[PDB]
């Protein structure tokens, strides 16, 4: 249900580059550049951007190609 | 962007470029109208206008041409912020020298002019005449001259002699100083002179002139002809109520230097004589002195003010020492504070927030939702809606606050856990609610404490508070792996009462199907909370990762123990619940749950424990009554028996049998023995007080008393505090340091007397006075440790080194204190681990040791494994992540970018607020005796006496590891039992520390050689034939003839042949020290190893802070320099010099020691440079330059841990060794060849210069270095950036040194970027600096 930023940090195992991919991803949702693949959970843009990292729908090369 | 800031002297051509005009009139405002005029301090012609886009006449006020200039006057139109950048300058008639080059102790002008500090001042004040450009004249430039002396010099010379006096005479020499030729005079005369005070002066001349030319600075830039003025916006005139205004203290200093400059600018054509032309220049020189700095030399005063004028030097420093007021504190927006309040109905990842605070902190966020929805198009209409607090505003306020985390922190912060982000939930009230479990990390109680609040704004900050600063992420402590979210006192008490077992209870012997069926019977009232039942459980084992199996098992537990298993997830077994569940039992439960299941299930498990702990505690009637403090019936028997024994002791004091010096020791030892006798009888009655009856005869169980529950569970209280309520208090301590002979008999329940209560005040007031001082010392200790560990950021991922430190368990003492598994937990391996058998490997490479490898190494007999320490990994600019251990907060490895230097300094200063015989060897265990570093020869009798001072007795267990290692003194008689089992308590040594044993390895007849009667030996015996021996004489009490004579009892064979010991050609001889008693006379046979002669023999914060400053103690231990032969110096010379002569290479150099300290006066023994000679405190300076770097790091961690383990805290060894790496960065050079002789260079800077110079044809361009240990105060100032050295202390000396050197600053540190405004290079800011250097490196 809610965002799980604890287990998502264990997949990449960096906890420092995860917020870098989440910053450029959450900025595209607020400006309206791209539509999120996962359905909206009636939350802010900073929450949906963290759930897409653990699901594997977005990545460093995926977010770079969308811009 | 911008970087590479420079510091240099200003040129006269550059000052005229920043200025926009010239000021010559002190008048700046008018009394008729408060508007500035032309040519003033607040004028609009040079600086900007008083308002935006306005002028003096007021003709042009439009916004079409902002850059246009007015034609009626000189003031142009501009903005209001332009008055902060524009500045002016004054034109001086005579140049004046600054005070920065004369205020510091080494005068920068005198070192370049070969003059003193007083002589350079006598010339500027027109007090003495000097000559310049002599040429063909006998007068020198450095020599002085008077009025009559200069006139006589012109008569004998006639020409080629110009004597000038004033500031122009000094400036005329700097233009023709010939800096290129002045360095050649000192370099050519470098090998000619041989002196200590002249060599140090020569090093400072070459190191400063080289940096003076390499920076592009000019010598004439020291003295300035013009003086820039500060912009008027930094010294404004703000009016207040009543028609009054305020003027800064700087406006008076600028007014004093301007009017005196005009008085000198108008006296250039009036033909002023010499009497006044020398004094009017000093009026201007003292004005610049009062403008730069006050209190040192000038100390200017003003009217109606006792304090001196605030000059430009005192405004940048301010208060709090050398640190600026802006750096120590900066006000921020979107903040607030209130009183805390505990809330049990709050989740762990959220907190509380009042509606009145959420409406003011999130004010800009509400205006963004009202305009986007379409309710208020104008921002003014939305402001009136949020103030009226209508029903629609509360709808959007709860919508904007749903997942936006806020920050919470207490006023004092000592560690990283002080700032934790929380999710705000709207509540009703005026207090900020907090979770009860996170109070252990904040170190705050609900007694009136106020916590701060902060609101992040940007999108980058919202993602930061949800990944690292969240409350669910920082569960483990930064010091040790134990969690800090452990259940607190109240919830543990509720859990301890649940996990209990009663002998007779309601609903015993019944069988339940499952946990759901067992809980149904408890709520119905047919089953007690703690009763022996038989239930069936369903648990899952996670021995294999990725697979979960289920199995049913029927166990014999209680009803309360079965309900607790419903809280723990199915991933854990059942054996972690069947215990008594004390406070230490749950601390090991969360630590085990964190490393088995994960983190997503640990937060839910830690939250469900607080709900089930409080629900089952409110149903309990745990209350402290007067009947709970039971008194044992044996208290009156011990007190009446002890009172009758003291009456027997005091009666003997009046007769004269016992003295007062021994009566004090017997009374404090009698009441102390009676103090433990009451405590043993009190706890034995409180533990078995409850007596239950079942099936006839009664039985005994654990007492369910309210006071015993709070002590057995460990939730609140200690074992020593019970002795003060239901038992006697005992002896108390006086403020002077002594102990009162009579103790306090009564306790708190029976009531204290008027005199007994006055004694307890001495220890209470001293305790309340210490908690007010530790807040200042611990806060000062954490500031010095963090200022030396800021530039240490993990940036590398693979170093490639093969060095490390040997790790061994705490084998010192009777038993083990710290096991091996608790020391290498998380530290990677350095080399290959070898089995007891050869050709075997356990760990192949440097793999990270986890909880799985700890049990794998504990099953084997391995005990000495080498790991990689931060003192190793000599790479520059950070520390690699491989040699660094695992993360303390995260279970995985340390990532790239985490600042391990800050978390290491905070882990030491965090527990600072809590911190304030040897005759025989008796082993406590049994095993094979193994001797190491002990050389003992065989004995003819069989006692195996060893006279060596280096040795240790270690007993090995059945596995092969040394369980206990004791210290063996010199001259100890011990029987070896290698290969035989030893019983517990068996005596292994029977040495005597009262007399120093002296033995000789030579076996034969001994004869004294070089002994004179009446000078060195005295025939003195005891009374009644008590002792008939030969007593030697002292070195100072002997005569002048026997002062240089030293007795030497040589041992040879009985047949007449000279016997010598193997190894050295010098025959073995017996030592004869001063005041020695030899029982065996000369000419008699003596056994090998027998006694030759008879010679009789703080703590706290100041202790832990002494080890980091490398402070030498008052009494330093005396050691040996080079191993070899040990001897005794001449007593007649007054300095005992122990000469050395090794067998490999003879060293004629030796050291001398004074006769004030007497230690190791034995003539003839081994050197043992590693072994100490004089017993006492050891200095860390002598250990580094003698043995190496591995022992100094092992000694610091050992002594520091012995201070923290006394109180009970546990700190990991990674934080103690991290500070040791920064203190060992400076090294000294002996024979450089490529640089100066004595200089301070870094170890990494010398290693890169050594490796690059070795790649040549000569292969000898490199040099040698030596490691030196520096304190934390001296290592902080040894930095390349002047910003880090200016913010620490003494910003005056560091600001002048950077001016004459011209250093270019590279912003690559932590403290350097917080003052400029850029991102820090540590943490998430490393990715920003990686793209900056990549773009800069491309060109
Ligand atoms: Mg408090
Ligand atoms: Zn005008
Ligand atoms: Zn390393």
């Amino acid at each position: 249900a809610r965002v799980t930023v604890e287990d998502c940090l264990d997949n990449v195992d960096n906890r420092f580059e995860l917020v870098m991919l989440a910053t450029k991803r959450a900025r595209q949702l607020a400006t309206g550049g791209k539509e999120p693949k996962v359905a909206w959970e009636n939350d802010k843009p900073t929450v949906v951007a963290l759930r897409e990292i653990a699901s594997g729908l977005v990545d460093e090369n995926v977010v770079q190609q969308e811009d | 962007e911008f970087d590479a800031i420079r510091i240099g002297l200003a040129s006269p051509e550059m000052i005229r470029s920043w200025s926009f005009g010239e000021v010559k009139k002190p008048e700046t405002i008018n009394y008729r109208t408060f508007k500035p005029e032309r040519d003033g301090l607040f004028c609009a012609k040079i600086f900007g206008p008083v308002k935006d886009y306005e002028c003096l006449c007021g003709k042009y006020k439009r916004l079409k041409h902002r850059g246009v200039i007015c034609e009626k006057c000189g003031v142009e139109v501009a903005l209001a912020k332009v008055r902060r950048e524009r500045m002016g300058h004054i034109e001086l008639a005579s140049p004046v020298a600054h005070i920065w080059f004369l205020k510091s102790l080494p005068s920068r002008i005198g070192l370049l002019l070969d003059m003193t500090l007083r002589d350079i001042e006598r010339v500027l004040y027109f007090e003495s005449y000097v000559v310049i450009d002599p040429g063909m004249t006998t007068l020198e430039k450095g020599q002085l001259l008077n009025d009559e002396q200069y006139f006589e010099a012109l008569e004998e010379f006639g020409d080629d002699f110009d004597a000038r006096m004033g500031a122009e005479a000094v400036h005329e020499l700097l233009n023709a100083i010939d800096l290129e030729h002045e360095i050649g005079r000192l370099r050519e005369e470098i090998p000619q002179t041989n002196s200590e005070t002249k060599i140090k002066k020569l090093s400072k001349r070459l190191k400063l002139m080289e940096a003076f030319q390499g920076s592009g600075n000019k010598p004439e830039w020291m003295v300035l002809t013009v003086l820039p003025v500060l912009p008027p916006d930094l010294r404004p005139l703000v009016p207040l109520d009543g028609g009054r205004f305020a003027t800064s203290d700087l406006n008076d200093l600028y007014r004093r230097v301007i009017n005196r400059n005009n008085r000198l600018k108008r006296l250039l054509d009036l033909a002023a004589p010499d009497i006044i032309v020398r004094n009017e220049k000093r009026m201007l020189q003292e004005a610049v002195d009062a403008l730069l700095d006050n209190g040192r030399r000038g100390r200017a005063i003003t009217g109606s003010n006792k304090r001196p004028l605030k000059s430009l030097a005192d405004m940048i420093k301010g208060k709090q020492g050398r640190f600026r007021q802006n750096l120590l504190g900066k006000r921020v927006d979107y903040s607030g504070r209130s009183v805390i309040t505990v809330g049990p109905t709050l989740r762990l990842h959220q907190c509380g927030l009042p509606k009145k605070m959420a409406l003011e902190l999130f004010k800009p966020f509400i205006f963004g939702k009202l305009e986007g929805r379409g309710m208020a198009t104008t921002i003014k209409a939305a402001k009136k809606m949020v103030e009226r607090e209508l029903p629609e505003v509360w709808d959007v306020l709860a919508e904007v606050i749903r997942e936006h985390p806020v920050l919470l922190n207490r006023a004092p912060t000592l560690h990283r856990l002080g700032i934790q982000a929380f999710e705000p939930v709207l509540i009703e009230g005026k207090a900020i609610q907090l979770h009860p479990l996170v109070c252990a990390a904040y170190n705050a109680d609900f007694d009136g404490d106020q916590m701060a609040v902060h609101v992040p704004l940007t999108l980058e900050a919202q993602l930061e508070a949800r990944a690292l600063m969240m409350s669910t992420n920082n569960i483990l402590s930064p010091a040790n792996g134990e969690p800090i979210i452990v259940p607190s006192q109240d919830v543990v008490m509720g859990l301890y009462y649940m996990t209990r077992e009663a002998i007779n209870a309601k609903g015993e012997g019944m069988a339940f199907a499952d946990l759901q069926e067992v809980d149904r019977a408890y709520r119905s009232g047919q089953a007690s909370l703690h009763a022996r039942v038989k239930v069936r459980i369903n648990e899952k084992i996670k021995g294999e990762d990725g697979q979960l199996t289920a199995n049913t098992r029927i166990v014999d537990t209680t009803v309360g123990r079965a309900l607790l298993f419903q809280v723990v997830p199915a991933g854990l077994p059942f054996d972690v619940v069947n215990q008594s569940m004390k406070k230490k039992a749950i601390s090991k439960l969360i630590n085990h749950c964190y490393r088995v299941v994960g983190l997503k299930d640990t937060v839910i498990f830690a939250d469900q424990l607080m709900y089930t702990g409080f629900a089952y505690s409110t149903i309990s009637g745990v209350s402290i009554g007067v009947n709970d403090f039971v008194i044992p019936d044996e208290k009156a028997r011990i007190i009446n028996a002890a009172t009758d024994e003291v009456k027997e002791i005091e009666s003997q004091y009046a007769s004269g049998l016992v003295t007062q010096g021994e009566k004090y020791n017997k009374v404090i030892d009698l009441w102390s023995k009676a103090n433990d006798e009451v405590s043993k009888a009190m706890m034995a009655n409180l533990s078995k007080e409850k007596v239950v009856d079942r099936e006839g005869k009664e039985v005994d169980q654990e007492s369910f008393n309210s006071m015993y529950m709070m002590a057995d569970s460990g939730a609140r209280g200690s074992a020593a505090q019970i002795r003060q309520l239901a038992g006697m208090r005992g002896l108390m301590a006086k403020p002077d340091g002594s102990i009162i002979e009579t103790p306090i008999t009564a306790n708190f329940r029976e009531g204290l007397n008027v005199l007994q209560y006055f004694i307890s005040t001495h220890g209470a007031r001293k305790g309340l006075a210490d908690t007010a001082l530790k807040t200042a010392n611990s806060g000062y200790l954490t500031r010095r440790l963090v200022d030396v560990a800021q530039d240490l950021v993990v940036t590398e991922i693979d170093c490639g080194t093969e060095h490390g430190l040997l790790m061994s368990p705490h084998i010192e003492g009777g038993d083990v204190v710290e096991p091996l598994g608790e020391r290498v937990l998380g530290r990677v391996i350095a080399r290959d681990v070898f089995k007891p058998g050869s050709d075997e490997v356990i760990v192949p490479a440097g793999t990270l040791i986890d909880e799985k490898w700890v049990d794998f190494l504990e099953v084997m007999s391995v005990d000495e494994v080498v790991v990689r320490s931060p003192i190793t990994c000599e790479t520059r600019h950070g520390i690699c992540a491989m040699c660094y251990g695992r993360d303390l907060a995260r279970g995985h490895r340390v990532n790239i970018g985490e600042a391990v230097g800050v978390i290491a300094a905070q882990s030491i200063g965090e527990p600072g607020t809590q911190l304030t015989a040897a005759d025989n060897v008796q082993v406590k265990n049994g095993g094979t005796i193994r001797l190491h570093n002990l050389k003992h020869v065989v004995r003819a009798d069989g006692a195996l006496v060893a006279v060596s001072r280096s040795g240790e007795l270690a007993v090995a267990d059945d596995f092969g590891r040394e369980r206990e290692r004791y210290k063996l003194p010199y001259g100890a008689v011990i029987s070896v039992k290698e290969g035989d089992k030893v019983d517990p308590g068996a005596i292994v040594a029977k040495w005597d520390p009262h007399t120093h044993p002296i033995v000789t390895e030579v076996d034969g007849t001994v004869a004294f050689v070089g002994m004179e009667e009446g000078i060195t030996v005295k025939r003195q015996t005891d009374e009644l034939t008590g002792l008939t021996n030969i007593e030697v004489m002292d070195p100072k009490d002997r005569p002048a003839a026997g002062k240089d004579i030293r007795p030497a009892v040589k041992l040879i064979d009985a047949a007449g042949k000279d016997l010598l010991l193997p190894g050295t050609d010098v025959p073995a001889q017996y030592f004869l020290p001063a005041n020695a008693l030899v029982n065996l006379t000369d000419g008699a046979k003596v056994s090998i190893g027998d006694v030759v002669a008879r010679i009789p023999q703080t703590g706290g914060l100041p202790r832990v802070a002494d080890l980091f400053e490398a402070r030498r103690p008052k009494e330093p231990s005396i050691l040996a320099e080079i191993s070899g032969t040990i001897s005794f110096g001449k007593e007649t010379k007054g300095k005992r010099r122990l000469v050395i002569t090794p067998n490999d290479g003879s060293d004629p150099y030796e050291e001398l020691i004074p006769k004030w300290r007497h230690l190791n006066v034995f003539e003839g023994e081994q050197v043992n440079r590693g072994e100490v000679i004089s017993d006492g405190p050891s200095n860390p300076h002598d250990i580094l330059r003698l043995l190496g770097v591995s022992s100094l790091a092992k000694y610091i961690v050992n002594e520091i841990q012995d201070v923290y383990r006394l109180q009970g805290v546990k700190i990991n060894d990674k934080h103690i060794e991290t500070i040791l790496r920064q203190m060992l960065r400076k090294v000294e050079v002996s024979e450089s060849g490529d640089s100066s002789f004595i200089k301070g260079d870094q170890v990494e800077l010398t290693q890169v210069l050594e490796e690059n110079e070795q790649l040549g044809t000569e292969d000898k361009f490199p040099a040698k270095y030596e490691r030196v240990l520096l304190g934390i105060t001296k290592a902080s100032l040894s930095t390349e950036s002047f910003i880090s050295a200016a913010s620490f202390q003494e910003t005056t000396r560091v600001l002048t040194e950077a001016a004459v050197t011209g250093k270019r600053d590279f912003l690559r540190g932590l403290k350097e970027n917080v003052v400029v405004g850029r991102l820090i290079p540590a943490g998430t800011g490393l990715a920003y600096h990686s793209e900056r250097k990549r773009q800069r490196d491309l060109g």
